[PDB]
């Protein structure tokens, strides 16, 4: 299992430095090329760079040389990412990418993806609230959902029952006003499964590390 | 520095229909010795991270429906979905790793469908958020096509502008259809002076609003 784990969200004050990991296990990690990749919000994608971890040996985009600097420690299978003197325009999902150098010559294995938010705002964690349906003549599926409101920086996660419920979830992209983000996310279910069973929405906040579960009851 | 394009940059069709879609590369990336193209194509559903689909120009990866095919050379590349599904909602990249690398600017795959009018369900306060003084009455508007739809909120029969927050989920790739949440947000004191509140939604599949209301005094 080729895999390529990246580290949780960052949030980080401009002028300032990231440094990110990206974990390889499955494979021999100096058999293959690291590659980085950005991706600003709603746009396209953009290479970075990449590493030849055996060596060590780097090449980048020109745009991004003297901006992010590539390093790998061959020891612990990790690549790293630095952003260094870090700008609004910085802010973007970064990905690492396995690159089959020497044959197919492309990114096989994309890794998940890192949050990078550059502000001076605060880290503040979401407000958590439950969405139990009112008095209403609308009668065989019923819809619950959750509120979180009030966090920053992106992104939240939000699962019904743990990932239990994954057909009919729907969660809406957040909305930021005034240095705060608000989001929502609905789910729909069988009349049969609640109340008679448990809806739970699990809400994490890696930025703040919070994870909250928000039973859904009735009333 | 190749430069790499795609055309056209959005592009929508009909389940089972036939879909082509074109990339220009600035110089040929064709290797004579080995006779390989050095072009990729990649699929990033949305939320998810990219995934490789073709490389070599025409050989098809791993884990990618026979659906797709590539073909081109030189500076001129096509990508081929023969039968679109639901699924294939998506941007797709083309890429040269013929020297260093290069990414297209983007394919948006939509998909288009029969009309659905939507399930509209409203929320009234969670007794937790007005506990801290706030109140947000949520509106969710699931399972509509097309995505233009209007909302408007009124407060005992009076229309309400300020303090709604919008947000629209991209397009569902097991049913084509899209998703909005409507959030009307006040403080407790204004929320607890007035009675009715009522959402209405104006979508292409009615001349007659769709309307959802509850009485806060009520069950």
């Amino acid at each position: 299992q080729v895999q390529l784990q990246q580290s949780g969200p960052e949030l980080v004050k401009p002028g300032t430095s990231v440094k990110m990991p990206c974990k390889a296990s499955g494979y021999i990690f100096t058999d293959y090329v690291i590659s980085w990749v950005k991706q600003r919000t709603g746009q396209g994608l953009e290479w970075i760079g990449e590493i030849f971890p055996r060596s060590g040996s780097t090449y980048y985009n020109e745009k991004f040389k003297g901006k992010a600097t590539l390093t790998a420690d061959k020891s612990s299978n990790t690549a790293y990412m630095q952003l260094s003197s870090v700008t609004s325009e910085d802010s973007a999902v970064y990905f690492c990418a396995r690159d089959y150098y020497g044959t197919s010559f492309a990114m096989d294995y994309w890794g998940q993806g890192t949050s990078v938010t550059v502000s001076s705002a605060k880290t503040t964690p979401p407000s958590v609230y439950p969405l139990a349906p009112g008095s209403a003549a609308q009668n065989s599926m019923v819809t619950l959902g959750c509120l979180v409101k009030g966090y920053f920086p992106e992104p939240v996660t939000v699962t019904w029952n743990s990932g239990s419920l994954s057909s009919g979830v729907h969660t809406f992209p957040a909305v930021l006003q005034s240095d705060l983000y608000t989001l929502s996310s609905s789910v729909t279910v069988p009349s049969s499964t609640w109340p008679s069973e448990t809806v739970t929405c699990n809400v994490a906040h890696p930025a703040s590390s919070t994870k909250v579960d928000k039973k859904i009851v009735p009333r | 520095d190749i430069v790499m394009s795609q055309s056209p940059s959005s592009l929508a069709v009909s389940a089972g229909e036939k879909v082509t879609m074109s990339c220009k590369s600035s110089q040929s990336l064709l290797n004579s010795r080995t006779r390989k193209n050095y072009l990729a194509w990649y699929q990033q559903k949305p939320g998810q991270s990219p995934k490789l689909l073709i490389y070599w120009a025409s050989t098809r990866e791993s884990g990618v429906p026979d659906r797709f095919t590539g073909s081109g050379s030189g500076t001129d590349f096509t990508l081929t979905i023969s039968s679109v599904q639901a699924e294939d909602l998506a941007v797709y990249y083309c890429k040269q790793s013929f020297y260093l690398r290069t990414f297209g600017g983007g394919t948006k795959l939509d998909i288009k469908r029969a009309d659905a009018a939507p399930t509209v369900s409203i929320f009234p306060p969670s007794s937790e958020q007005l506990t801290s003084g706030g109140a947000s009455v949520v509106c969710f508007l699931n399972n509509f096509y097309p995505k233009d739809i209007n909302v408007r909120w009124k407060i005992d029969g009076s229309e309400r502008q300020n303090g709604v927050l919008n947000s629209w989920t991209d397009q569902d790739s097991k049913d084509s259809t899209y998703s909005m949440s409507s959030t009307l947000t006040l403080t407790k004191d204004e929320y607890e002076r007035h009675n009715s509140y009522t959402c209405e939604a104006t979508h292409k599949t009615s001349t007659s609003p769709i309307v959802k209301s509850f009485n806060r005094n009520e069950c």
